[PDB]
C-alpha cells in the first residue's frame, strides 16, 4: 500500500480552505501550517499569469526525513505514510533541513503561549485569552481538537518537529482528511496508488500528472493534474 | 478510548457574507471545533469558502464583551477614551428606556434612530416595529453602502429589486464586470464548487482593474480603467445588433427579416417586431447606433477585434449567456447607468430566466414580517412616523428610487450628514446593532462627528469596535453563528433554501441575542416605565404558531421568533414550493429547507415593469423620475442636472455612457484607487482573527501578516517604492499608512488595496494599540462621501484619486 493524493488544479480556486481546515484539525501553533501553498505571478502587464499550488507532505517513497533521523522517530508505516513518534524526537532538526519540500516545522516556542495572557482591552468588560481558556475548559487553546490525540500529541512539546500526518487519525476511523472535506470543488482525492482500481490510480492514468521537485528523487505521492489557469482567448 | 468521530454535528448558518451558507458545527466537550457546509443544503451542500473556519476565532475571540457597560468619560471623540465600566442588563436598559420615554413625553419620538448593519430574517421586530411604535421613521439599514446600485438594472429592466442567481453549470459564456465569484459575491461556496468545471463548457471573460482570482482562472482578463465598464458593455450590444446575433426568441426580429441595424444610421421603430422586450430600436436610434468598437477602443484601449469577437461568441452562446456586475462597476456616482448598460446584455442575449443565464431567487413560503402594529400606534407615534427621514431620502438631489418610489431607498452614509447638521432635525437617542459605520462607510470620520453629537447611543455588538467608541452604553450580543436563534436564505444551483441558526454551545458570557431577547427585555422595561405598547404588541401578536401562547421568558422568545416565521415550512405542507417537512424538530435537525428547481422562462411575458416587457427603453424609470420631478415641480432634465448625471432627454431612460465621476486634481493625485475585499474578510469582522493574517496572501498579490497596497512596477519605479516600504497614501479627504507591494496584476495608474484592515479598535489583533493606533490602513478614510443619487448608493469606486509617498 502506498497512499497518495491527486489535486486537480483546474478545480482549485486557491482559497486556502484546506490549510485553514488543517489548523482546526491538528492544533498547530500560530504560524505553523502543515498544509500551505506555493503561489507565483509571471509575466508583464497585461499578460500576467497567477497560479496557486496547494502543498502538504508528499509521504515520499524514499523520504530523506526518515533516512536522516538519528533516533528513528520519523518512519514509514504500513500504509506508506511518513509518520513521527513525537516522543522519540530529540529536536536535532535534521528532518526539516533534509526535506526538499520544506514542509516540516519546528516548535521553537511552547505552542499556544498567547492563550496564557490575562490582559483585557477593556478592563472588567472584555475578556482575555486566559479567561476564555478557563471558561471553555480547554487545556491550551479553546480551538484545540481532542481527536488529534488519538495517534499524536494533541499539543506538541517545544523542541520537536511536526508536519502533515495525512490525517492518519481520521483514516483510522474510515473518515476523510480534513482538507479533503474542506475543499469546495472536491479538488483533492486520496487513495492507494498500488491499487490499479483506486480513483487516484485512474486519475493519474487519465491525466499527465505533475509532481513537485521530481529531480530530488524522493518519489513524492502528491500528484497535480490539469492547470490552475486556462488558455487565453482573443 | 479513541475520540475521532465521537462528537456531534449541529446545524446553523454562516454570515461571513450574504451567501448565508447553511452549516454544521462539530461540538465535543462543549466546544465548537469544526465548521463544514451542511450536506442537506440544496444550494451548496458541503461545499464552503475558506472563511467558515475563521468563525471559530470569532466566537472564541478573547476581546469579546462579557457584560453591558456604560461610558464614564462625558466627552466623545476619536481622541476620547470612553472609560467604559461594567453595569447590569437591568441598568443598561433602564438608561436606554428612560431616554426613549423622555422623547415621547417631549413629542419628539422622531429624534430616535435605529441603525441596522448585518441582520437575520427575524429583524422586523427590532428594526421596524419597535421603531415605529416608539414613533420614529428612522430605521436606517446599511443597504446603500452595500449594493443598491446593483439592483437598478434588474429593477428598471425586468422588475427585480433584488439579486440574481447565475446558472454557471449550464452557461456557455460568462462575462463579469468586476465580479470575482470564487472569492466574493453571494454564493462563494457554490461558485467555487463549480467554477473550474464550468471552464470546460463556457468561455469566461473577467473585466476588473486588478487580476482577481476569477480573472486568473478565466479565458480573458480585461484590465479596465476604473469607471469605464459601460463603454465595453455598450459596444458589445452595438456589435450584436450589427451582426444580427441578438436572441430572437426573446427579443424579436425585423418584420421583413433583413437586419437593418447599420452603424451610425437610424432605423424605423415600426420595421421591427419585439417579442418580450421593449425599446430596442429607440435605444439604437438615440445612442447605441454610434457606440462602435472604434468608439469604445479610443476610450478604453481595448482592441476593437476583441470587442467584436466577444459579441459574436455571446451571440453563438445565447441564451446560455450571463453578465455579472459587481459593486466595483456600479457603486459609483453615475453608476446606475452601468448597472443598466451591463444588465441590458442579459436581455439582449436572452439569458434572463434562461438555462445558462441568470434569474431571481425561487419563491419560498418563509414569512418576513410579524403582524401589523396599527392597533398599537398612539397619537404620538402616528405623528412621528410621518416626519422626514434623517438621511434626507426623497429630496431633489436624493431621489433614491428604490422600487420606483421617490425617497423609497435608504441613504445610509448620508444619515451621518443629517445627524451632523441636525437637518432635518437632531437625533437624540440611537440604538444600533451589528454595524460599524465609522469604519465601513466612506469618509467615516463623518460618523465620528455625528455620533459625538448624539445625546445617547447604545451599541449592540460582540466587540468594542470603532462605532462602539462613541456609545454611552454597550449591550453585548450573543454571537450570531453559535449562540443565536435565527433564520436566513440563500440562492444558487437553481434553488432557494431557508436555513436555521441555532445555539450550538452553552452561552459563553452574559450576552443576549440582538434581534429577539434585547427588544423583548427593552419592551418589558419600557412597560415598567409607563409605555407598554411594544410589550403588548409582542405578547399579543408574536405568539407560538402551534400553541397560540406568548413566550414564557427570554430564551423561549428567542426560539419563538424563528418558529413564527418558519411555520409555513414545517407546520404546513410546503410541497408546492419545495421540501415537505414533518415537524419543527425535523427542520432543526436537517437545518435547511430546499425549494424546487427554478422554472425557466417563468417571468417571460410578465415582468413587473411598466410595459411588462424587458425594457431597453425603461418606461419604468421614466415613471419614477417623472414622479420625483413632479414632486419637486421641475423637469426630469433638471433632476438629472441636480443629481450630476450627464443624461438629458431620452438618454435618462436607456443604456448610455456616463463619463465616470472623478474627484481631485489628477496632477496632485495621479493614481486611481481600486478597492477590493479580502477573500478572508467576513465583512468587517475577521480582522481580530490571527488565522486571517497567517493566510492573508491567498488574496492574489497580497502578503501574509501585512496590509499592502499593490502598485504596478511601472508606478513603483516612478514613485521610488520597494516591496515592504512603509508608505502613506493620501487623497483629497484623508490618508492612511500601510506597506507597499509591487505586482504586475495591477493596471498602471491604479493602486489595488483590500478593505478590511486599519482598525484602531475591535481587539488586540486588529489594532496596533487598542483605541489609539491602527494596524494597517483604513481604506474608507480615503474615499470621499459621494452618491449614485438615483439609487441612494454610496460610491466606493472610480472617483478616488490618491498619491503615495514613503514614511
Ligand atoms: N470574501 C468576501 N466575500 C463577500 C463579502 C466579504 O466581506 N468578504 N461581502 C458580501 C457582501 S455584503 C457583498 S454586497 C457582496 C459584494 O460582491 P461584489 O458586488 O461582487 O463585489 P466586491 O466583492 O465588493 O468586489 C469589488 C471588485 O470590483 C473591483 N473593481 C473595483 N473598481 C472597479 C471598476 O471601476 N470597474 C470594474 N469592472 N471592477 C472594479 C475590485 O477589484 C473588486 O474585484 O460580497 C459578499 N461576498
Ligand atoms: N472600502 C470598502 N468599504 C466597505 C466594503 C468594501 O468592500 N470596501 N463592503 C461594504 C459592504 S458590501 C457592506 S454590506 C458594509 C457592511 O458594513 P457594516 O454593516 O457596518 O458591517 P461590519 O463592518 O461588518 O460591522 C459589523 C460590526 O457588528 C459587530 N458585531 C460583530 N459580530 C457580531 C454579532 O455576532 N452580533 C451582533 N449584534 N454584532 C456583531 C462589530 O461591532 C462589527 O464591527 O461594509 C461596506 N463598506
Ligand atoms: S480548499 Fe480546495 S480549492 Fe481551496 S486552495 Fe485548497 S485545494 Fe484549492
Ligand atoms: S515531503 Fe518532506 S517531510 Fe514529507 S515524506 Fe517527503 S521528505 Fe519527508
Ligand atoms: S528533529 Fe526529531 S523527527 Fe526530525 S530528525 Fe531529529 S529526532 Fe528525527
Ligand atoms: S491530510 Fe490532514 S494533516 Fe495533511 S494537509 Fe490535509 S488536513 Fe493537514
Ligand atoms: S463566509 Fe460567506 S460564502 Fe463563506 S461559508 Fe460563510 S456565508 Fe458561506
Ligand atoms: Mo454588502
Ligand atoms: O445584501
Ligand atoms: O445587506
Amino acid at each position: 500500500m502506498r497512499l497518495g493524493m491527486v489535486i486537480d488544479l483546474q478545480k482549485c480556486v486557491g482559497c486556502g480552505g484546506c490549510s485553514l481546515a488543517c489548523k482546526t484539525e491538528n492544533n498547530t501553533n500560530d504560524g505553523i501550517h502543515w498544509s500551505h501553498h506555493i503561489a507565483t505571478t509571471e509575466g508583464t502587464f497585461p499578460d500576467v499569469k497567477y497560479t496557486y499550488i496547494p502543498t502538504l507532505c508528499n509521504h515520499c517513497d524514499d523520504a530523506p526525513c526518515v533516512k536522516v533521523c538519528p533516533t528513528g522517530a520519523m518512519h514509514k508505516d504500513k500504509r506508506g505514510l511518513t509518520l513521527q513518534n513525537n516522543d522519540e524526537c530529540i529536536g536535532c532538526k535534521k528532518c526539516m533541513n533534509a526535506c526538499p519540500y520544506g514542509v516540516i516545522s519546528f516548535n521553537a516556542a511552547t505552542p499556544h503561549r498567547r492563550w496564557q495572557d490575562d490582559s483585557e482591552v477593556v478592563a472588567n468588560g472584555t475578556v482575555s485569552p486566559l479567561m476564555l481558556l478557563k471558561r471553555t475548559g480547554a487545556t491550551a487553546t479553546p480551538n484545540e481538537n481532542p481527536e488529534r490525540g488519538d495517534t499524536y500529541p494533541m499539543i506538541r512539546p517545544k523542541r520537536t518537529t511536526e508536519k502533515c500526518t495525512f490525517c492518519d487519525h481520521r483514516l483510522d476511523k474510515g473518515l476523510n482528511p480534513a482538507c479533503v472535506d474542506a475543499c469546495p470543488s472536491e479538488a483533492r482525492v486520496i487513495g492507494d496508488l498500488d491499487d490499479p482500481q483506486s480513483k487516484v490510480s485512474q486519475l493519474i492514468k487519465l491525466h499527465k500528472p505533475m509532481q513537485l521537485k521530481p529531480e530530488a528523487g524522493t518519489g513524492p505521492r502528491v500528484f497535480y493534474i490539469r492547470s490552475f489557469g486556462v488558455k487565453t482567448a482573443y | 478510548l479513541r475520540r475521532t468521530g465521537v462528537g456531534e454535528w449541529l446545524a446553523t448558518t454562516c454570515q461571513g457574507c450574504t451567501s448565508w451558507c447553511a452549516k454544521q458545527i462539530y461540538v465535543m466537550d462543549g466546544r465548537a471545533l469544526k465548521v463544514r457546509g451542511n450536506p442537506n443544503s440544496g444550494v451548496h451542500g458541503m461545499s464552503s469558502c475558506p472563511r467558515q473556519h475563521l468563525s471559530l476565532q470569532q466566537v472564541y475571540d478573547p476581546d469579546r464583551l462579557r457584560t453591558p457597560m456604560m461610558r464614564t468619560n462625558p466627552k466623545k471623540g476619536r481622541d476620547q477614551d470612553p472609560k467604559f465600566v461594567p453595569i447590569s442588563w437591568d441598568k443598561a436598559l433602564d438608561m436606554l428606556a428612560d431616554k426613549i420615554i423622555a422623547l415621547r413625553v417631549a413629542n419628539e419620538p422622531h429624534k430616535y434612530a435605529l441603525l441596522r448593519g448585518r441582520y437575520s430574517h427575524i429583524n422586523d421586530l427590532l428594526y421596524k416595529k419597535m421603531t415605529n411604535l416608539i414613533g420614529s421613521p428612522n430605521n436606517i439599514s446599511h443597504s446603500s453602502v452595500c449594493a443598491e446600485a446593483h439592483k437598478m438594472g434588474p429593477y428598471y429592466l425586468d422588475g427585480n429589486w433584488g439579486y440574481n442567481q447565475y446558472d454557471v453549470k449550464n452557461a456557455k459564456f460568462i462575462l463579469s464586470f468586476g465580479a470575482d465569484p470564487i472569492a466574493s459575491n453571494r454564493q462563494v461556496s457554490f461558485y467555487s464548487q463549480t467554477w473550474g468545471d464550468s471552464l470546460d463548457h463556457a468561455k469566461v471573460v473577467v473585466v476588473d482593474p486588478r487580476l482577481s482570482a476569477s480573472a486568473a482562472k478565466a479565458h480573458k482578463w480585461i484590465p479596465i480603467e476604473p469607471g469605464q465598464d459601460s463603454v465595453l458593455a455598450l459596444a458589445i450590444a452595438h456589435v450584436a445588433l450589427v451582426e444580427g446575433v441578438w436572441h430572437k426568441p426573446f427579443v424579436g426580429d425585423f418584420i421583413e427579416g433583413k437586419n437593418l441595424f447599420k452603424a451610425g444610421k437610424t432605423v424605423s421603430v415600426e420595421s421591427f417586431k419585439e417579442t418580450h422586450t421593449y425599446g430596442l430600436v429607440e435605444w439604437w436610434n438615440q445612442a447605441l447606433k454610434d457606440y462602435t468598437p472604434e468608439w469604445a477602443s479610443k476610450i478604453t484601449g481595448i482592441d476593437p477585434k476583441t470587442i467584436i469577437a466577444i459579441a459574436k461568441d455571446m451571440g453563438a452562446a445565447a441564451p446560455a449567456v450571463q453578465v455579472w456586475t459587481s459593486r466595483g462597476a456600479v457603486m459609483q456616482a453615475r453608476g446606475t447607468y452601468t448597472s443598466i448598460s451591463c444588465h441590458a446584455l442579459n436581455g439582449l442575449f436572452g439569458g434572463i430566466d434562461s438555462k445558462g443565464g441568470l434569474f431571481p431567487g425561487n419563491k419560498t413560503p418563509l414569512l418576513k414580517e410579524y403582524p401589523e402594529a396599527k392597533a398599537y400606534m398612539d397619537e404620538i407615534a402616528a405623528k412621528g412616523v410621518k416626519k422626514e427621514k434623517i438621511d434626507q431620502r426623497g429630496r431633489l438631489e436624493f431621489p433614491a428610487l428604490a422600487k420606483g418610489k421617490s425617497g423609497g431607498g435608504v441613504i445610509t452614509a448620508n444619515a451621518a450628514n443629517g445627524i451632523r447638521n441636525q437637518d432635518p432635525y437632531e437625533i437624540k437617542v440611537m440604538l444600533a446593532y451589528f454595524n460599524n459605520f465609522n469604519f465601513s462607510n466612506p469618509e467615516g470620520q463623518r460618523w465620528d462627528e455625528a455620533l459625538s453629537k448624539v445625546d445617547f447611543m447604545a451599541h449592540i455588538t460582540t466587540n468594542v469596535s470603532e462605532f462602539s467608541w462613541f456609545a454611552d452604553v454597550l449591550l453585548p450580543s450573543s454571537h450570531h453563528m453559535f449562540e443565536k436563534w435565527g433564520v436566513l436564505d440563500s440562492i444558487g444551483n437553481g434553488v432557494a433554501q431557508i436555513s436555521i441558526q441555532q445555539p450550538s454551545i452553552k452561552r459563553l458570557w452574559d450576552t443576549r441575542i440582538d434581534e429577539s431577547e434585547i427588544p423583548y427585555m427593552l419592551a418589558k422595561k419600557l412597560a415598567d416605565k409607563g409605555f407598554d405598547a411594544p410589550w403588548r404588541y409582542i405578547n399579543e401578536q408574536i405568539v407560538d404558531p402551534e400553541t397560540g401562547k406568548p413566550a414564557a421568558d427570554e430564551a423561549e422568545f428567542a426560539k419563538l421568533m424563528v418558529r413564527y416565521l418558519t411555520a409555513p415550512l414545517w407546520k404546513e405542507d410546503a410541497s408546492k414550493y419545495g421540501d415537505k417537512l414533518s415537524s419543527w424538530d425535523e427542520f432543526v435537525q436537517k437545518g435547511v429547507w430546499n425549494s424546487s428547481p427554478y422554472k425557466l422562462e417563468a417571468r417571460w411575458g410578465k415582468f413587473k415593469t411598466e410595459t411588462t416587457k424587458f425594457e431597453f427603453y425603461s418606461k419604468t424609470l421614466e415613471k419614477a423620475l417623472q414622479s420625483h420631478a413632479d414632486k419637486h415641480k421641475v423637469s426630469i432634465d433638471e433632476v438629472m442636472k441636480a443629481c450630476d448625471y450627464q443624461a438629458r432627454g431620452h438618454l435618462a431612460f436607456i443604456p448610455h455612457y456616463e463619463e465616470p465621476y472623478r474627484f481631485g486634481d489628477e496632477s496632485e493625485f495621479p493614481l486611481l484607487l481600486v478597492d477590493q475585499k479580502s477573500r478572508l474578510n467576513k465583512e468587517g469582522r475577521t480582522a481580530n482573527s490571527p488565522w486571517y493574517y497567517e493566510f492573508k496572501d491567498v488574496d492574489p498579490g497580497d502578503v501574509a501578516n501585512e496590509d499592502v497596497a499593490k502598485f504596478n512596477p511601472i508606478d513603483g519605479k516612478k514613485f521610488g517604492l520597494k516591496d515592504g516600504d512603509e508608505i502613506r497614501i493620501t487623497s483629497p479627504v484623508g490618508m492612511l499608512t500601510c506597506k507597499a507591494k509591487l505586482w504586475e496584476g495591477v493596471r498602471p495608474g491604479t493602486v489595488a488595496k483590500c478593505f478590511g484592515q486599519g482598525h484602531w479598535a475591535y481587539g488586540r489583533y486588529a489594532s496596533a494599540k487598542f483605541g489609539v493606533t491602527p494596524r494597517g490602513g483604513s481604506n474608507n478614510d480615503l474615499i470621499a462621501d459621494r452618491y449614485d443619487r438615483l439609487s441612494g448608493a454610496s460610491a466606493f469606486y472610480g472617483h478616488i484619486r490618491v498619491r503615495v509617498e514613503k514614511v
